[PDB]
RNA sequence: AGUAUGGGAGAGGAUGGUAGAAUUCCAGGUGUAGCGGUGAAAUGCGUAGAGAUCUGGAGGAAUACCGAUGGCGAAGGCAGCCAUCUGGCCUAAUACUGACGCUGAGGUACGAAAGCAUGGGGAGCAAACAGGAUUAGAUACCCUGGUAGUCCAUGCCGUAAACGAUGUCUACUAGCCGUUGGGGCCUUUGAGGCUUUAGUGGCGCAGCUAACGCGAUAAGUAGACCGCCUGGGGAGUACGGUCGCAAGACUAAAACUCAAAUGAAUUGACGGGGGCCCGCACAAGCGGUGGAGCAUGUGGUUUAAUUCGAUGCAACGCGAAGAAC
């Protein structure tokens, strides 16, 4: 029902999974997909292919709202961060800009202990 | 980074430039550093080793 | 091998039609060194197809092998582009394997049948080609 | 050796305030199936709506980048920014006192982390503990939660591989190359080049050392004072005493037992160390064994006897190139 011309894309890339959520400006959600949810439920969730599939499905779902130009914000490490923008370009969104938003604490909270494996 | 894209900029080249900007910024290494807490004694030893390697590199270059 | 590279084994062309492709397919058909029976089978199939529809046997065989030839593979799993020799080898192997499982009594007429099926577009070799294409698409992102 | 006067650098100490990033939790908006985690999983969270994104609020703790064999402090140790109180150090000249110095048994002050007593605080992390995995077993390593504690005020505790494994102070003994804080001198293209001083690093002559190595920051050449050791265990243990709320700390033996226990370095060998390289070793292919009948050898059973040897690779169509007598 709602029609919006411009929007934002958020890529939460981690070492185990990648979430792609396409929202409008002001952060109201419009669509969301996950590498694990889009099949590939295993150690392959972190592989670039699953991120590409998630981005493709999210873009196809979000096309219903008539979004042609997108801004990309990418958070955190993890394979598949690059694949999301490639999939968005393939599905046809015109990427105005791509930016990184990974948080950096200024020596705040103590991290967990080192694994002995 | 804020890699603004030209009208005719290909997506692949844009992603390459964004990767270069991220590498220059060094955010990824900072994110890696905080994954696990490192003890002060280990950090001091690591910095000592780094300084020792740096001085040897400088002497080798001068030679 | 670890050290050095072995050159390709030259195969003399088929005496009757002067086609290295035909010779290679004939050797694919051969078993236990029975070259005479392999030659009988292949020449008989080519003559049968030529009589059925008037076309140059070499041209028709090349055209059909072009349709049945694959395009991509995955190596242990990352996709890769197949080399020209492996393309032809896989195509011929698929044709002979599908003929082996076909239900007709003999082998020569049963080979001609599969040739016509592949030319039309429906066949076991074409299905295997489509399957490898699907699996390569599924593993596309890697590499 | 000390004093007065001008300048300089600094995470030196104490008290108060303040700023930005991030985690956690709490409300609201969009929105609907997973989220999270591992080598792979599972426990756990989510349709009374999780995770993702946006807005607002609460609270604790630590200060990215600068950052540096950089800096300061007797040692322990000290990191964002601002104010107040305050110790030491460096540096130039002049002017003063006139040996006022070095070390130091007893004694005394300070003294990481953990731990203890009272009161407060508690985001994240996390002994103990609970659950899920791995394993023959798992009281562990891995995963999901999680208490004391980690934080603040006021005291106690006297310990660390509290290490340069190198007590303090003074004088002398080739050179070369960095760097931090000052003094002096010379060029100009506005920043460079020489010296000297107090720190902090890398080589190296002589000399020293069992060797490794040290070498003006000595483990060299000499002086003054102090502490300490006399084979390995028993053992920093018992008894007695002192200190402590307690945990414990400090002082400190004997009986008994052995011929050893040790340091450095040299050849080998080995490493679930690093590497380099080969072979039908893998990979790419063709055809087999493992399933059926039969031939042959072996292990077991059986027999009066089933004669004796060969037993992972490297025994089993092997000695036997040939048991009806
Ligand atoms: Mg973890
Ligand atoms: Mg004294
Ligand atoms: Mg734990
Ligand atoms: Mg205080
Ligand atoms: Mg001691
Ligand atoms: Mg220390
Ligand atoms: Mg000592
Ligand atoms: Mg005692
Ligand atoms: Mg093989
Ligand atoms: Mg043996």
């Amino acid at each position: 029902t709602r029609t919006v011309s411009e929007g934002v894309a958020h890529i939460h890339a981690s070492f185990n999974n990648t979430i792609v959520t396409i929202t409008d400006r002001q952060g109201n959600a419009l669509a969301w997909a996950t590498s694990g949810g889009q099949g590939f439920r295993g150690s392959r969730k972190s592989t670039p292919f699953a991120a590409q599939v998630a981005a493709e499905v999210a873009g196809k779902a979000a096309l219903d709202y008539g979004l042609k130009n997108l801004d990309v914000l990418v958070k955190g490490p993890g394979p598949g961060r690059e694949s999301a923008v490639r999939a968005l370009g393939a599905v046809g969104y015109k990427i105005n800009s791509i930016t990184d938003v990974t948080p950096i604490p200024h020596n705040g909270c103590r991290p967990p202990k080192k694994r002995r494996v | 980074p804020q890699v603004k894209l030209k009208e005719g900029e290909p997506v692949d080249v844009a992603i390459r430039r964004f990767k270069r900007s991220c590498e220059k910024a060094g955010v990824l290494a900072d994110v890696r550093k905080r994954e696990f807490y490192e003890k002060p004694t280990q950090e001091r030893k690591r910095k000592k080793a780094a300084a020792v390697k740096r001085y040897q590199k400088k002497l080798a270059r001068e030679s | 091998p670890r050290r050095r590279v072995v050159a390709a084994r030259e195969i003399l062309p088929d005496p009757k039609f002067s086609s290295q492709t035909i010779a290679k397919f004939m050797n694919h058909v051969m078993q236990d060194g029975k070259k005479s029976i392999a030659e009988s089978i292949v020449y008989g199939a080519l003559e049968r197809v030529q009589e059925k529809n008037k076309v140059d046997p070499v041209e028709f065989f090349e055209t059909t092998l072009e349709k049945v030839r694959p395009m991509v593979e995955v190596k242990a799993q990352v996709p890769m582009e197949v080399r020209p020799s492996r393309r032809t080898a896989l195509a011929m192997r698929w044709l002979v394997d599908a003929a082996a499982k076909r239900s007709e009594k003999t082998m020569a007429l049963r080979l001609a049948g599969e040739l016509l099926d592949a030319a039309e577009g429906k066949g076991a070799a074409i299905k295997k080609r489509e399957d490898v294409h699907r699996m390569a698409e599924a593993n596309k992102a890697f590499s």
